[PDB]
């Protein structure tokens, strides 16, 4: 969907939070930082 | 090829004025020199003038100062020449000569004739 | 500053777009031939009046 600046890329799978695009969701979860699964 | 056609000439009294004309015919009237030269009657040639391709004069003898005048027309294609103050050892046929070289703009000043007219027989007396 | 609010919610808000700036100038013309004849015109020899 074009490149992700300041997400890291967890292994897990999640129920999707906020929508990036292409299968890729994001979410605020636990130290406290944006992922991306 | 070429044609110069010259016109100009006649009998007129000594002292008077007169005007010959030579209208170039077949070439370029703007990279060719071109030279008045007399010629009197079984007694050899004289050069009287000249222009080169432009608007300029190159010289005249020791005798013809201040009274001929030569000029060229690029917009008619003929070189004139105004005579004054003519007399008795003027009687010669007046050929109108070009000039072979394109006349570049760096050489050295070396100009010879190539084509040669009939000339107009302008009688003094 | 887009939602004209200071409490924005959880989602995507599209706020700009990038675009990658120029770094140069480039004005390119063919070669130069057949010269002008002015090489006669300024350089001539004599003139008449």
């Amino acid at each position: 969907a074009g490149c992700l600046i300041g997400a890291e890329y967890v292994n897990n799978s999640y129920e999707c939070d906020i929508p990036i695009g292409a299968g890729i969701c994001a979410s605020y979860q636990t130290s406290q930082s944006i992922i991306a699964y | 090829e070429v044609q110069l056609v010259e016109s100009g000439g006649g009998l007129v009294q000594p002292g008077r004025s007169l005007r010959l004309s030579c209208a170039a015919s077949g070439f370029t009237f703007d990279d060719y020199a071109i030279h008045w030269v007399r010629q009197a009657p079984g007694k050899g040639l004289e050069w009287v003038s000249g222009i080169t391709w432009n608007s300029g004069t190159i010289g005249y003898a020791d005798s013809v100062k201040g009274r001929f005048t030569i000029s060229r027309d690029n917009a008619k294609n003929s070189l004139y020449l105004q005579m004054n103050s003519l007399r008795a050892e003027d009687t010669a046929l007046y050929y109108c000569a070009k000039h072979h070289q394109i006349a570049v703009a760096g050489d050295a000043e070396d100009y010879y004739f190539d084509y040669w007219g009939q000339g107009t027989l302008v009688t003094v007396s | 500053c887009t939602l004209k609010s200071f409490t924005v919610e959880k989602g995507i808000y599209q706020t700009s777009n990038f675009r990658v700036q120029p770094t140069e100038s480039i004005v390119r013309f063919p070669n130069i031939t057949n010269l002008c004849p002015f090489d006669e015109v300024f350089n001539a020899t004599r003139f008449a009046s």
